[PDB]
RNA sequence: GCUACCUAAGAACAGCUAAAAGAGCACACCCGUCUAUGUAGCAAAAUAGUGGGAAGAUUUAUAGGUAGAGGCGACAAACCUA
RNA sequence: UCUCUUACUUUUAACCAGUGAAAUUGACCUGCCCGUGAAGAGGCGGGCAUAACACAGCAAGACGAGAAGACCCUAUGGAGCU
RNA sequence: ACCUCGAUGUUGGAUCAGGACAUCCCGAUGGUGCAGCCGCUAUUAAAGGUUCGUUUGUUCAACGAUUAAAGUCCUACGUGAUCUGAGUUCAGACCGGAGUAAUCCAGGUCGGUUUCUAUCUACUUUCAAAUUCCUCCCUGUACGAAAGGACAAGAGAAAUAAGGCCUACUUCACAAAGCGCCUUCCCCCGUAAAUGAUAUCAUCUCAACUUAGUAUUAUACCCACACCCACCCAAGAACAGGGUU
């Protein structure tokens, strides 16, 4: 569960995510009617003094049984149009995204590992 | 690799050309598909450079040549962990004794 | 809500509850018959039977010894448990204690109960007894029982 | 929050003479067959129990006398014998408690 | 003076009486196993608009159930225990819209029942039952009293409504009873943490009827609508119903067909009056499954 | 005999760091920052926690002095038997 | 702290036994809606409602209760200060 | 026919909201300078809903991110014997100004005590009817020169609300809980049209009339009553209730 003002780990090849900064990227907003964000939920970050859209790919909070649980809250940066900012995802990505409603094909394509 | 049977990447001349190709294949799919077969969604319509359609056994990527070059999806799927862009990525390291320096 | 809560809240808290029950149990092992408030007696009863079971488990057993050492504050009672109480009940598999309600306490009008270990040396309690078989109702039913067994 | 008005004796009588407030008659009361004093069913007869408790106390006084001081619990079974009684085969190897009085009828 | 059954009985008479009454109950139950062999009420074919009798079941508990698509559904187990038709009332006699069947479930002690109830059951020739519930039926669905009811009355794929008394939470405040937000912990808030705020408005010198205030919650009848029957176990008379039913485990629930308009006329394939085992046409297996249910003993499912 | 100030002759201040002090941490002791409790209360000002000081312009026992147009005051119109 | 609250223990609580106050009180056989009364009604008018009695909660009303206020004005009423 | 600044149980917030319609969204219509998508305007509709944050400048003002929408009001600030900022508003203190001073400000800033054990009225599971968004199909259709881009009908996913539950997960452990799971059913009336007189045409009719029109929704739930020793309980403050074969 990712809410407003949740510190977040960017799992991406993108320069914006990986570049050193004094503060960790923080969730500005969750694009869901309830504030709570899960896997496949688009969020808005404060990263490097700019507002940027991101997609959640795993989190610490437990979910359904067979679904994986990650030790860190993991996001992938996306532009307003919907394409990913970064080229590659090294961190393993759950396969539950495929069936979920939304634009997940781009992210799965650039992903290398699935858990 | 638990994604698809076939991964297809194609190039288009223009955004309009990408749209034309993506819509035609989906229209042809709907005609030929079984009733039990689920409907497909064209993804990245608003994007001017990248379109992708996911079927049951196939994934189609429709992208502009300059977009294709930087992403090099061909290299990634042929070489899963041996990709050039993966090599430049270095895993994060926690400092020893859990004390930062400088 | 207290659905499926099996232990009473007594004393100054959980530890105090254990200590109160321990004292009642020590009293019971020594005296073989104890008057106390009904609820406290009812709470202690379970522990009384469990203690006999650990007594049966053996003198040599270290686990049983540790339990006996805890529950019996007076140490002279620990031999008694292993050598007197446990051999007494070797035949039966349970029902070591007998609990009966007693007329309310004078001072505070508390519901009271007597608890004893069965087969004690002490004078027998005025236990409630079911009606004699020779009563009119019992005679009629004995007639019925006879008729049924004759039918078969 | 204070009463705005004095409650009358009429209203007060209605409150305090309500069946809910009244003492309920008990139907548990029966004659104890042993002594003839009244006992509540489900409860041991007070008189009979007092009798048993008096005897128990006397025996316990004797137990304490024989033991001598604290922490002297025997490692053998106990038996109580009154006047004109001798230990049996079963009573042999048991602690003997002597009483100066005769056997009670109820004690068996 | 107050009296119970075994008050005046001897030491040896108590076990005898217990045995005698238990055996009579067993005999009476066993007597009613063949309703069709006895003179039945006429059996009519199912018609649109017709409503059949339901059952009274005991809530055993819950277990998971899986489907071929891979989705997990939790189910509640309802055991049908000594469920008999007790009474029939005509529409004119009931002074109501429909004919009624009184149906009882879960046999109980004769010693703990009132004389009136005991007399009624004596006339029936059945041991007394814990709960009796009334089912509104059409005339063509009438069943002779004394007829046993079984879990196979319901069939997988059918939707049912379940009614029971909810778990009683006793006296509860507004936060647990009505989900009131309460007041903050710190920043003052002297004695206001869980209190109801403003109960009413200033202008009205009163409190509206039916305002949400602290009181007794639970221990009231509620109905769960549109629960799917996933599985029947004919041997133990178990109904597997989708999701959760009201009440604690080992309580008695009223099970009838769904009243929801979607499932109005889906009673075509169901046994109309009831299921009669003594009929013995196509003897049902131990377990009846829905098509989607992953049966135990089936091979591991692959999503092809 | 409270309290403000003074006079006479007294008493108290563990432990640790300190070139060594109206120094620091920190007991006892003195005070009363903030919160909660209490509000006909344990109490006509308290309790629990948290705090400020704790070798000194320190704290404190005893006896004496200053008296209302007045005393006394590191001025708060403070205190001078609720 | 909060999203968003939950579980347990102690106190309190409620019940049983003993002892046993206080503020308060014109009398009360002490309902609801609309209206009236320059606002404002348990009690007045027009409708409606209505066997009677406890116990436990609640705080919308009884301009709810106790002092102590703050504001404005008045007294050929005081006092402190300049 | 002078410059003021007033008022001050005055007004925020929490909790719970009751109501109005003069409707912000969701429903149904008429007109359009309505090709379609968006709109503008009016009629009808109060069943349901109406976000989370932050102030660099702004005289009842904004900014960021959302949303189907982030309505306008009445209720003694609706509501302080449920709670809490600020202001009136002060006992201490300072700054600017005034005053010989004491002191003042209609100016600014810091610090600062309202308690209540409920007598009466009223009330304490009315219940059994849920809304909305998004995605897909239609369909990339109708429409349109293109750009763009529907409505009905259907399917799937959610969020909230109401009512339950504990198989798993999580807080935990004979159990209670959510962060978990399950269920959720009817319509609304403004107009659009036939036939047809007063007024032999015509005319939807405060003419007789005919359809959309649905009307009173309905169905669900509850429903037998020992002893009222005692014991137990998934029932419960007491009482009551269920079980004791
Ligand atoms: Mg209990
Ligand atoms: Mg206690
Ligand atoms: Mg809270
Ligand atoms: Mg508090
Ligand atoms: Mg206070
Ligand atoms: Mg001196
Ligand atoms: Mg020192
Ligand atoms: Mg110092
Ligand atoms: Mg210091
Ligand atoms: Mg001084
Ligand atoms: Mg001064
Ligand atoms: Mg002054
Ligand atoms: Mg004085
Ligand atoms: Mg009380
Ligand atoms: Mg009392
Ligand atoms: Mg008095
Ligand atoms: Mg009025
Ligand atoms: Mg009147
Ligand atoms: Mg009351
Ligand atoms: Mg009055
Ligand atoms: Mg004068
Ligand atoms: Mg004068
Ligand atoms: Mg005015
Ligand atoms: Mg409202
Ligand atoms: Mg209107
Ligand atoms: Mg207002
Ligand atoms: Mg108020
Ligand atoms: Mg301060
Ligand atoms: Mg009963
Ligand atoms: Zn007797």
């Amino acid at each position: 569960a990712i809410q407003k003002m949740t510190r977040v780990r960017v799992v991406d090849n993108s320069a914006l995510g990986n570049s050193p900064y004094h503060r960790a990227p923080r969730c500005i907003h969750v694009y869901k009617k309830n504030g709570v964000g899960k896997v496949g939920d688009q969020i808005l970050l404060a990263i490097k003094g700019q507002k940027k859209k991101a997609l959640i790919v795993g989190h610490c909070m437990p979910g359904p049984r067979m679904t994986p649980r990650f030790d860190s809250n993991n996001v992938v940066l996306i532009e307003d149009n919907g394409n990913p900012v970064g080229t590659r995802i090294k961190t393993p990505i759950p396969t539950s995204l495929r069936k979920r409603e939304g634009e997940y094909s781009k992210v799965l394509a650039i992903a290398q590992n699935f858990v | 690799m638990r994604y698809t049977d076939y991964f297809v990447i194609v190039s288009g001349t223009s955004t309009r050309h990408l749209h034309a190709m993506a819509f035609y294949v989906v229209k042809m799919y709907k005609h030929l598909k079984c009733k039990r077969d689920p409907h497909v969604k064209i993804e990245g319509k608003d994007t001017d450079d990248w379109l992708c359609v996911d079927f049951g056994s196939m994934v189609i990527h429709l992208m502009l040549p300059e977009t294709r070059e930087i992403y090099e999806l061909e290299k990634l799927w042929t070489l899963r962990s041996y990709d050039d862009q993966l090599a430049q990525i270095a895993p994060e390291t926690v400092p020893e004794d859990f004390i930062l320096g400088i | 809500i207290s659905h499926g809560r099996v232990f009473r809240r007594m004393g100054l808290g959980p530890e105090s509850r254990i200590h109160l029950l321990r004292n009642l149990l020590t009293g019971l092992v020594r005296h073989e018959r104890i008057e106390a408030p009904w609820a406290r007696v009812d709470e202690m009863r379970g522990y009384a039977e469990k203690l006999i079971d650990y007594g049966k488990l053996g003198d040599t057993n270290e686990r049983a010894m540790r339990m006996a050492d805890f529950w019996l504050t007076e140490k002279d009672l620990i031999p008694k448990l292993f050598q007197v109480l446990a051999p007494r009940y070797k035949d039966q598999t349970g029902g070591y204690t007998r609990m009966l309600q007693i007329p309310n306490r004078s001072l505070d009008r508390a519901k009271m109960a007597v608890i004893e270990y069965k087969g004690n040396c002490l004078p027998p309690l005025p236990l409630p007894r079911r009606d004699s078989h020779l009563t009119l109702l019992n005679q009629l039913l004995q007639g019925l029982r006879q008729d049924l067994r004759q039918s078969q | 929050a204070a009463p705005k008005n004095r409650r009358t004796i009429e209203v007060n009588r209605c409150r305090r003479r309500n069946p809910q407030k009244l003492i309920k008659v008990k139907n548990n009361i029966d004659v104890c067959p042993e002594c003839g004093h009244l006992k509540q069913k489900h409860v041991l007869c007070a008189y009979c129990y007092e009798k048993v408790c008096k005897e128990t106390a006397e025996i316990r006084r004797q137990i304490g006398k024989q033991e001598g001081g604290p922490f002297k619990a025997p490692t053998i079974e106990t038996v109580v014998l009154y006047t004109g009684e001798t230990p049996s085969e079963q009573d042999q190897g048991k602690r003997i408690i002597e009483r100066d009085r005769k056997r009670p009828s109820w004690f068996t | 003076s107050g009296t119970w059954w075994d008050e005046h009985l001897s030491e040896e008479n108590v076990p005898f009486i217990k045995q005698l009454v238990s055996d009579e109950d067993k005999a009476q139950l066993a007597s009613k196993l063949c309703p069709l062999k006895d003179e039945p009420w006429p059996i009519h074919p199912w018609e649109p608009g017709s409503f059949r009798v339901g059952l009274i079941a005991l809530k055993l508990g819950m277990m998971p159930l899986w489907t071929k698509d891979g989705q997990k559904h939790v189910v509640t187990l309802l055991q049908v225990q000594d469920c008999h038709v007790l009474k029939y009332t005509s529409k004119e006699n009931c002074n109501g819209k429909m004919a009624t069947l009184s149906v009882g479930g879960k046999t109980v002690s004769r010693f703990r029942k009132a004389t009136s109830i005991l007399e009624f059951y004596r006339e029936l020739g059945l041991p007394p039952k814990q709960t009796v519930k009334i089912f509104n039926i059409t005339d063509n669905a009438a069943i002779k009293p004394g007829t046993p009811l079984y879990a196979a009355h319901f069939r997988p794929g059918q939707y049912v409504d379940v009614t029971a008394k909810t778990i009683g939470k006793g006296f509860q405040g507004v936060m647990k009873r009505w989900g009131f937000k309460g007041q903050p912990a710190t920043h003052g808030q002297t004695k206001t943490h869980r209190r109801p705020g403003a109960v009413a408005t200033g202008d009205i010198g009163r409190v509206w009827p039916g305002t949400k205030m602290p009181g007794k919650m639970g221990n009231i009848y509620r109905t769960e609508y549109g629960l799917k029957v996933w599985r029947i176990n004919t041997k133990h008379n178990i109904i597997y119903v989708n999701g959760s039913v009201p009440g604690h485990k080992n309580c008695l629930v009223k099970v009838k067909d769904s009243k929801l308009p979607a499932y109005k006329d889906l009673g075509k394939n169901l046994p109309f009056p009831t299921y009669f085992p003594d009929g013995d046409e196509e003897e049902l297996p131990e377990d009846l499954y829905d098509e989607n249910v992953c049966q135990p003993g089936a091979p591991s499912i692959t999503f092809a």
